[PDB]
């Protein structure tokens, strides 16, 4: 559950992220595949080499989903219904994997925002990713 | 914890640039701010009411140095992390009853801190090597659960 | 995130607890206390011996809170806000303990309501307790 | 994994009444219904589209028996879980990569199943005895992941 402040931090920092969102999502994915090879078993048909166009393309998609989430922070289950169906009903992604991508997304964030990744923003973005993760790993249809 | 020849190499290269007097403190401090329930184990540390109080808390900085030290120990003994942390494991598991899951969280927070300091220098390959090291320490600290 | 069916299963299964609420809550607490000693440091002043009158009364409070949570299942954050302050703000209970009591609640239910504790309901009750646990361990004030 | 002679007796006594042809299939099946993502590891079992389909799946009932059997082996070697489960540990960690947490989940599910079948007989103390055993099996299986 996000606090009023949490929402303010997540919106502010993601605003800061701005146009670099797709890149960051791509980098997050890459860090995940390299750091936790197991996660690769979910993208068999993907070219997971450094800089591949598929990973970058998928990152944009991931970032757009998150930007969408940020924009409907108070109504995520509804806004992410289709994505939840995909990760929870169909792909049946183990939630441990969401902790891993989230962590990688924070790491990427820390690596790109030396001036804005404050402790509070870090805390708020952590809870935010946890909330998105819960929606996507839950079958509520 | 295996770290290829190239990995252990990079891990060492980077840790050489890590500030022994501050990183520990930043990691522990962010742990207390990001995962608030962990504050329960530090009532004797003083004010931890706001993120500014936490990050600026002398006990947190002072204690974080000890923590950063245990990690430096692990780095010089990557082949026996279990032995290296045996004592700390007893303290954390049998004495403080700190759930194993938090060792994992502090470990990732450390990784975040490292990324914060080195920026682009903290390449995916560099992180990948470090995830091996923190999982080792974490698994080692919880070994009193086997 | 609960599905419409989860709410159906939970309200149905919990309704059969009824007047047993206090008793069952006490049994869960006790099971927790014996199976996971660590959880006891949270009640240092309590008399935790078998049959304790304190444990009995407390389970009754825990049991009623869950009944209130089932009623406002679609409005939990506002409904359990005070319990949130308590467990997250004042007590700072480590989330791991919430999985332990939940497990003990399920075990207790299974042992008292065999016919009702079907796979599906078991699944719903678990998610319900996890959502309640999320709320009680989150600072959204 | 340290059980007092009294727990050893109660655990052995209770397990004697377990239906080795059912309990295991019921526990494995509940694992797949309560924690849906675990189905990913069993996609070759066939239809798992609904609770009833899972609980009625032959392959699920058959595999369940083996699981129960292993737990049985463990109950006959609480003195050396790690050793008894060295083989399974490699299968689940090195070959399958099942996250250690799922081992804990299946363990608690089994406890739920036992409580379901014995009701009031599955007393708080007996449960405690069992939490120890399933905690041991899990930690032994997670030996290649812990
Ligand atoms: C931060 C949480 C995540 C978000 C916001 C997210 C978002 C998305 C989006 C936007 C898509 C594309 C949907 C489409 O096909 O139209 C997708 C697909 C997918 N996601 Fe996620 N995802 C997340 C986490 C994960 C995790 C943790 C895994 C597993 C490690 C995962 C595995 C997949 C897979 C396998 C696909 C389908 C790939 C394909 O066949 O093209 N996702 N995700
Ligand atoms: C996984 C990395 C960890 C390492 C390497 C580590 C290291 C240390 C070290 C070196 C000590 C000092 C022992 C001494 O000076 O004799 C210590 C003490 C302690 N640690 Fe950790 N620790 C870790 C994680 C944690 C976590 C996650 C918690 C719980 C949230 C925690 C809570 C404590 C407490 C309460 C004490 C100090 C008690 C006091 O002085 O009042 N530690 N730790
Ligand atoms: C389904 C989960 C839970 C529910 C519904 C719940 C509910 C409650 C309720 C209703 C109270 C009574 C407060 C009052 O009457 O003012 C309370 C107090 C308390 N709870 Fe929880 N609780 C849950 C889990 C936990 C867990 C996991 C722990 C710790 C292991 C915990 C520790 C406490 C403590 C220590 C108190 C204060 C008792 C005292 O010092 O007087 N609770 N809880
Ligand atoms: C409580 C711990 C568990 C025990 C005691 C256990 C025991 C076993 C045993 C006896 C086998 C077959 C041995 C053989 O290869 O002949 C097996 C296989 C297997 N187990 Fe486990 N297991 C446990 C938990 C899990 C969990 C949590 C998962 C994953 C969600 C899992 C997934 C599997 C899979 C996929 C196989 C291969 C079955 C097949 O596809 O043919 N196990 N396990
Ligand atoms: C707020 C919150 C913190 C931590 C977790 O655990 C991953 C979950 C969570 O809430 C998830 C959620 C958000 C919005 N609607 C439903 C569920
Ligand atoms: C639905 C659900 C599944 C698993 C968890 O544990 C992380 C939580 C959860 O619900 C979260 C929630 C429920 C109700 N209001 C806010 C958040």
């Amino acid at each position: 559950v996000l606090s009023p402040a949490d929402k303010t931090n997540v919106k502010a920092a993601w605003g800061k992220v701005g146009a670099h969102a797709g890149e960051y999502g791509a980098e997050a994915l890459e860090r995940m595949f390299l750091s936790f090879p197991t996660t690769k078993t979910y993208f068999p048909h993907f070219d997971l080499s450094h800089g591949s166009a598929q990973v970058k393309g998928h990152g944009k998609k991931v970032a757009d989903a998150l930007t969408n989430a940020v924009a409907h922070v108070d109504d995520m289950p509804n806004a992410l219904s289709a994505l939840s169906d995909l990760h929870a009903h169909k792909l049946r992604v183990d939630p441990v994997n969401f902790k891993l991508l989230s962590h990688c997304l924070l790491v990427t964030l820390a690596a790109h925002l030396p001036a804005e990744f404050t402790p509070a923003v870090h805390a708020s973005l952590d809870k935010f990713l946890a909330s998105v993760s819960t929606v996507l790993t839950s079958k509520y249809r | 914890v295996h770290l290829t020849p190239e990995e252990k190499s990079a891990v060492t290269a980077l840790w050489g640039k890590v500030n022994v007097d501050e990183v520990g403190g930043e990691a522990l401090g962010r742990l207390l701010v990001v995962y608030p329930w962990t504050q329960r184990f530090f009532e004797s540390f003083g004010d931890l009411s706001t993120p500014d109080a936490v990050m600026g808390n002398p006990k947190v900085k002072a204690h974080g140095k000890k923590v950063l030290g245990a990690f430096s120990d692990g780095l010089a003994h990557l082949d026996n992390l279990k032995g290296t942390f045996a004592t700390l494991s007893e303290l954390h598991c049998d004495k403080l009853h700190v759930d194993p899951e938090n060792f994992r969280l502090l470990g990732n927070v450390l990784v975040c801190v490292l990324a914060h300091h080195f920026g682009k220098e903290f390449t995916p390959p560099v992180q990948a090597a470090y995830q091996k090291v923190v999982a080792g320490v974490a698994n080692a600290l919880a070994h009193k659960y086997h």
